[PDB]
Formats: structure tokens, C-alpha cells, sequence
């Protein structure tokens, strides 16, 4: 195949890097370890309210505050 | 007698010629300057829009806090 890859290198080389451009752009995201750094960042930033619950009395995981440790920082976010 | 004559040597020499004389570099030269270029745009573009998803996160963040005065 290297001959034909030399042969059409030399006939047409805007093809050539198109599909190479092509290749590189369809196998590279499921390659990089980044796309879910994408994923939480699209997930993290607030665009509607974070509109409060009810306290019934169980509820260990939210917080009362939004300065208490509990809930979800985004310390990874600020040093990427 | 006075005429229009050349010298006893002759004249100088004349070109004539096709005179090209190939300047440039090779193709993997300019092929790797402009990868570099294309490599040095898009970490100094990933820094910079980081920055501007961390900017836009706080600016959002600001206007939850000023929400229900409004």
C-alpha cells in the first residue's frame, strides 16, 4: 500500500491531507484522556437557579450552607 | 578611415541563458514550521479559553447571588 500511497501523494496532495485531517479528527477524541474534563466543565457552570430543597430532617449529603465543605467544588476545575 | 567596427578583443560576454536559481527550503522545513505554528495556536488558545470558562463560571455565579433581590 506504500506504493499507492506514494502515487497518490504525488497525484493529488490536497486529498491526501484531507483524509489524513479526516482520520486524526475521527480517531483522536475517544483516544485523549481530556473529553470528560469537557464533560464536567459543560456540566458545572450554572445557568439556572439552584433552587433549595426542603429540610425534611435526612438529608447528610447537601449542604446548609454554601460555604460548608459538603457538595460538589470545582478545586479541579481552578488547577486543570 | 573611420567605421563602425568592434575592437581587436571583441566585446564582453552576453547571457543567453534560462537563469532560475531555486530559492527556498525543502518541503519538510515548511511542513514543520507550520505543525509548530498550528501547535503553539492551539495550547496558547487552550489556556486562554480555560481562563475565559473559569471568568464566565464566576460572572454566572454572580448573578445567582443577585437572583432574588431582582
Amino acid at each position: 500500500v506504500a506504493a499507492f500511497l506514494k502515487n497518490v501523494w504525488a497525484k493529488e496532495p490536497v486529498l491526501v491531507a484531507s483524509f489524513a485531517i479526516a482520520g486524526l479528527a475521527v480517531i483522536l477524541p475517544t483516544l485523549s484522556p481530556y473529553t470528560k474534563y469537557s464533560l464536567m466543565i459543560n456540566r458545572a457552570t450554572p445557568y439556572n437557579y439552584p433552587v433549595p430543597l426542603r429540610d425534611d430532617g435526612n438529608m447528610p449529603d447537601v449542604p446548609s450552607h454554601p460555604q460548608d465543605p459538603q457538595g460538589p467544588s470545582l478545586e479541579w476545575l481552578k488547577r486543570l | 578611415v573611420k567605421q563602425d567596427m568592434p575592437p581587436v578583443g571583441g566585446y564582453g560576454p552576453i547571457d543567453y541563458k534560462r537563469n532560475l536559481p531555486r530559492r527556498g527550503l525543502s518541503g519538510y522545513s515548511m511542513f514543520a514550521v507550520g505543525i509548530g505554528a498550528l501547535l503553539f495556536g492551539y495550547w496558547s488558545m487552550m489556556r486562554w479559553n480555560r481562563e475565559r470558562r473559569r471568568l464566565q463560571i464566576e460572572d454566572f455565579e454572580a448573578r445567582i447571588a443577585l437572583m432574588p433581590l431582582l
